[PDB]
């Protein structure tokens, strides 16, 4: 399963 | 022994022709099982693996939306990179995103990882002590002063730590006829001419899994490693993998050389000589 | 911005028998941006049955793709992998060696 946060450089 | 579960992201840029696309994959050890494609009419997370249909709507509707979520991100760190390094939108760019937790044989969480990638280069990359960030440029320094200012290490180590390992045993306990096989393989020996005094000999190794294998060329027992070729271990198609290394060597000398392989399926490592 | 030009295998999924079943592989690797065209060409012409693997990538953030087909071999049959690339000045060929 995947992560489930939105992740943003 | 371990086992490793890897879900990879890809999207790059078409300037002017639209949305960038994006495509993610997942991994089981060797083993792809997922897929998302954004350019597919589906629009959802397909499976690609028999063992992992058994899971209902309510995990594909889940795996879909946050699919979808992580094409977002990638679709806005696209124009942050962009804008990052100063570059114009004429030109067609790549980011490449990678993450995933490795497990024992006691099947306790062993290590965990997180990495980014620019136009085919590392950008910023998650420390093995799971509490700190590499970064390469001073925009990844500037993702990574980003990143620690959000708390963002604690969260990852939290997934990584109990739902990814937890899903990774899961899924090795519905596929685990697929998953936790070893393939011994088969290997054999080939002889050509060359010319009237070399000739080529080609050690093969077909139908193994897992993928990790070696094969080695000795002459005298001496390792020929600088003129031994070896091509990349290549998929068969069908889970399992293929290899071989070839030697030149003088024409009735072929009793000296010898081709050694290792892979997790052999009880001992294997010799063979031509006959 | 790094590139990188694919290294390219032809060969089969199942050791070469003629008047038998198997599928063609063509395997392309390390090659850098993704966008690739491949072809799978029978004395001459391109199949048209070909599928291929979903995009992903290697260690180095290089991608490969596996492109194949179900064919019968037969002896007197020409097989082979064509591949354009950004990195490549003109399509790419490599024949179907039945021991490579």
């Amino acid at each position: 399963k995947q992560w489930l946060v939105w992740l943003f450089l | 022994g371990s086992h490793s579960m890897r879900y990879f992201y890809t999207s790059v840029s078409r300037p002017g022709r639209g949305e960038p696309r994006f495509i993610a994959v997942g991994y089981v050890d060797d083993t792809q099982f997922v897929r998302f494609d954004s350019d597919a009419a589906s629009q959802r997370m397909e499976p690609r693996a028999p063992w992992i249909e058994q899971e209902g709507p309510e995990y594909w509707d889940g795996e879909t939306r946050k699919v979808k979520a992580h094409s977002q991100t990638h679709r806005v760190d696209l124009g942050t990179l962009r804008g990052y390094y100063n570059q114009s939108e004429a030109g067609s760019h790549t980011v490449q995103r990678m993450y995933g937790c490795d497990v024992g044989s006691d099947w306790r969480f062993l290590r965990g990882y997180h990495q980014y990638a620019y136009d085919g280069k590392d950008y910023i990359a998650l420390k093995e002590d799971l509490r700190s960030w590499t970064a390469a440029d001073m925009a990844a320094q500037t993702t990574k002063h980003k990143w620690e200012a959000a708390h963002v290490a604690e969260q990852l180590r939290a997934y990584l730590e109990g739902t990814c390992v937890e899903w990774l045993r899961r899924y090795l306990e519905n596929g685990k006829e697929t998953l936790q096989r070893t393939d011994a393989p088969k290997t054999h020996m080939t002889h050509h001419a060359v010319s009237d005094h070399e000739a080529t000999l080609r050690c093969w190794a077909l139908s193994f899994y897992p993928a990790e294998i070696t094969l080695t060329w000795q002459r005298d027992g001496e390792d020929q490693t600088q003129d031994t070729e070896l091509v990349e271990t290549r998929p068969a198609g069908d889970g399992t993998f293929q290899k071989w290394a070839a030697v030149v060597v003088p024409s009735g000398q072929e009793q000296r050389y010898t081709c050694h392989v290792q892979h997790e399926g052999l009880p001992k490592p294997l010799t063979l000589r031509w006959e | 911005m790094i590139q990188r030009t694919p290294k390219i295998q032809v060969y089969s999924r199942h050791p070469a028998e003629n008047g038998k079943s198997n599928f063609l592989n063509c395997y392309v690797s390390g090659f850098h941006p993704s966008d690739i065209e491949v072809d799978l060409l029978k004395n001459g012409e391109r199949i048209e049955k070909v599928e291929h693997s979903d995009l992903s990538f290697s260690k180095d953030w290089s991608f490969y793709l596996l492109y194949y087909t179900e064919f019968t071999p037969t002896e007197k049959d020409e097989y082979a992998c064509r591949v354009n690339h950004v990195t490549l000045s003109q399509p790419k060929i490599v024949k179907w060696d039945r021991d490579m």
